[PDB]
């Protein structure tokens, strides 16, 4: 499909960035979980990048840590997950779905099948955590014969064989880690023709937004500081809803021109 | 790019966030930097010889072998400074960290071992050093915590996940994605991402380098076979490498039965785990259906590290190297036996490595045989362990 290609190309006919929320499938269990993205959505979400449960998830901090450690608690299976995700695409069919993983979940039973799976479920792109683009063949093929995006992390102190490289691979975005100016590498990027960039890590206020879009980005992606919300408001199904919608709401405002 | 093969065969790689590479990247430049630098190498050898105490014996057992056709040795890295062969290759780390202009050390460690190694290389090379330490392990292993903090590393306990050895792995490499232009990371197994199992070997190599010279000087010949355990794969590794190219020599790494393979309480994933991708690498895991890590389980908590080095899964598929099992009874009865019988109290994860060894001799007593028995390191810190289980079986 080409969700991610109509998607930028919509918000580049409205002058307008992406902004991308990031959970946990399953955090803090199924029912909830499936409410929290509705929500997501239903406040302004362009995209959303959706993480599995993992047992040792290396390249996460401490609030994801802690949803998966929640999703856990709660019973998630990567199973369980990929149902939550075909019943997410059939409630929601343009909004592009990221998953982010870890490479032993999806060479466990095979890396054709899980892109085939992924395909099945109407996933639009996977981000590996712990598979650089040095190591990364087998997967970005299997994704692209499945219509799966590979999605690759630039680092900001890329060297230019990197940004090659990632702008050859990758496909649907980019990530921009945060953490060279970040408008450099956003414009050696779209020299090398590579997937519009979404600016990732610690973005958890509306002005890094606005920020991200103003530096050259197509958008930008928010986890940590959504997670929190859910982690806050455990406590509180009801007001964890109504504070994430007031969150997204105002991170999606200031993506618009 | 790399300078060198990450892979064996199939098993190995560099599976890491693409923000780690660099440092990878950095370390196998300065090791093979090293490793053509004689200075370098004449500074190695002079820590292992005037402060580690190499070379070490080669032990004949002849009243363990009495009216048997085996003849045993154990070569005794419990003799090494330390207790145990750990200390080799913390050394050649400690001097590649100096090398690339690092003052400060981050180590892993399960049960202690690795981080009381990483602290004592650490405090002779006058650098800084922290060590990840889950707080299950860190609340059950006061001699060794105790012993850190004594060699002024400073050791941070690890509450996150299951708070055991593969959180502190985990930990340690966030610490260091941040950290490593003036720190290294001082992984402590023959295992993760390359260039590890790699420099790892190398900084072990010695202990099979004096093995052959001790045996050809006392045998005049080759041994027929050298036995090693396997939790991680380094003191196996280091046994094994400098013999790879004898091919009369039969190379024996034993993995921990725990109570039994069938049981599914183990720490053997080489031969009864499946294949899978973390800890930076392709290898046999400990694994569930759908692929999340387990633990291992054994008497011996130096065996738990829940895969196994690429290049010992790489020797086992290609036929050179011969991996099997020792459960916890058959480890403690070689322990047992060691002491009784020789006055040597051995680690509990070489008492794996003996056990495999007598039954060598056991079971065919008449077959003439000479064994090498890689003595990883001594048991003095097992006798509470020993102590409590024969006390409750009576
Ligand atoms: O700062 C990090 N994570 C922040 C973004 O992830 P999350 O906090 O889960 O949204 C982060 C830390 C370390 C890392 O590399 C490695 F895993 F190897 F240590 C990658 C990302
Ligand atoms: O998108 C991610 N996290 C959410 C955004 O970061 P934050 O807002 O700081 O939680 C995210 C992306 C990649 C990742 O692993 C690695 F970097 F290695 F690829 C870990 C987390
Ligand atoms: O086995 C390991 N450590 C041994 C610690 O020794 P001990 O203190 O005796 O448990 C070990 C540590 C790290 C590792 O790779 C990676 F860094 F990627 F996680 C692989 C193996
Ligand atoms: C650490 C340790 C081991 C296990 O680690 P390997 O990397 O597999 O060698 C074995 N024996 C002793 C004495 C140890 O300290
Ligand atoms: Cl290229
Ligand atoms: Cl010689
Ligand atoms: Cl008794
Ligand atoms: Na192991």
């Amino acid at each position: 499909m080409e969700r991610y290609e109509n998607l930028f190309a919509q918000l580049n006919d409205r002058r307008e960035g992406a902004f991308v929320p990031f959970v946990t499938l399953g955090d803090p269990g199924i029912e909830q979980s499936l409410k929290i993205i509705d929500t997501l959505i239903d406040a302004g979400a362009d995209a959303l990048e959706l993480g599995v449960p993992f047992s040792d998830p290396l390249a996460d901090g401490p609030t994801i840590q802690n949803a998966n450690l929640r999703a856990f608690a709660a019973g998630v299976t990567p199973a369980q997950c990929f149902e939550m995700l075909a019943l997410i695409r059939e409630k929601h069919p343009t909004i592009p779905i990221g998953l982010l993983m870890y490479a032993n979940l999806v060479f466990n039973n095979g890396i054709d099948a899980f892109y085939a799976r992924c395909e099945q479920v109407g996933v639009d792109s996977v981000l590996v955590a712990d598979v650089p683009v040095e190591e990364s063949a087998p997967f970005r093929q299997a994704a692209l014969r499945h219509n799966i995006a590979p999605i690759f992390i630039c680092p900001p102190n890329a060297d230019d064989d990197l940004l090659r490289q990632v702008a050859s691979y990758g496909r649907g975005y980019t990530y921009l880690l945060s953490r060279l100016p970040l408008h450099h590498l956003i414009e050696k990027l779209k020299e090398y023709h590579a997937a519009p960039a979404l600016q990732g890590f610690g973005i958890s206020s509306p002005e890094q937004v606005s920020a991200a879009v103003r530096a050259g980005a197509a958008g930008a992606i928010s986890g940590s500081a959504i997670v929190k919300i859910i982690e806050k408001n455990l406590a509180s199904p009801k007001q964890m809803l109504a504070e994430l919608r007031s969150f997204v709401s105002a991170m999606k405002a200031a993506s618009r021109a | 790019t790399t300078l060198l093969n990450p892979y064996f065969g199939e098993f190995g790689g560099m599976y890491v966030p693409q923000i780690l590479m660099p440092a990878l990247n950095q370390l196998e430049e300065a090791f093979v930097s090293a490793q053509k630098d004689p200075e370098f190498q004449a500074q190695f050898a002079d820590l292992l010889k005037n402060y580690a105490g190499r070379p070490t014996a080669l032990t004949k057992c002849q009243n363990i072998t009495a009216g048997t056709r085996t003849t045993l040795y154990l070569k005794r890295e419990d003799l090494l400074h330390g207790g145990a062969h750990k200390t080799n290759q913390v050394l050649g780390q400690a001097l590649l960290a100096k090398r690339m202009g690092k003052s400060e050390i981050i180590a892993e460690t399960g049960a202690g071992q690795h981080g009381v190694a990483s602290a004592l290389a650490s405090a002779l090379l006058g650098l800084k050093c922290r060590i990840y330490m889950g707080a299950k392990d860190v609340e059950r292993q006061s001699p060794n915590v105790f012993r850190m903090r004594l060699m002024g590393a400073e050791v941070i306990p690890v509450h996150s996940g299951s708070a055991t050895l593969k959180d502190a792995c985990n930990e340690a490499l966030r610490d260091w994605s941040g950290s490593y232009e003036t720190a290294h990371y001082m992984l402590g197994t023959a295992a993760g991402p390359h260039p590890y199992p790699t420099i790892v070997r190398e900084f072990q190599r010695m202990i099979g380098e004096e093995t052959k010279a001790q045996i050809l000087d006392k045998e005049g010949r080759l041994p027929d076979a050298v036995i090693a355990c396997v939790g991680g794969g380094s003191n196996a590794i280091g046994m094994f490498a400098d013999f790879i190219n004898d091919t009369s020599v039969g190379l024996i790494g034993v993995e921990p039965g725990g109570h039994g393979i069938e049981t599914g309480e183990h720490g053997a994933p080489l031969k009864h785990g499946r294949v899978g991708i973390y800890f930076g690498m392709k290898a046999p895991m400990m694994q569930t259906a759908d692929g999340q890590i387990e633990e291992s389980y054994s008497i011996s908590a130096g065996l738990d590290f829940p895969s196994v080095g690429p290049q010992h899964a790489y020797l086992n598929s290609i036929g050179r190297a011969d991996y099997v099992s020792i459960t916890d009874d058959e480890a403690l009865e070689a322990f047992k036996t060691l002491c009784r019988h020789e006055g040597i109290i051995p680690a509990l994860e070489s008492s794996h490595a003996l056990a495999h060894a007598l039954k060598m001799m056991r079971e065919q007593p008449e077959k003439e045989q000479l064994l090498v028995v890689n003595l990883s390191g001594r048991g003095d810190k097992d006798i509470f362990t020993v102590h409590d289980i024969l006390k409750a079986r009576g």
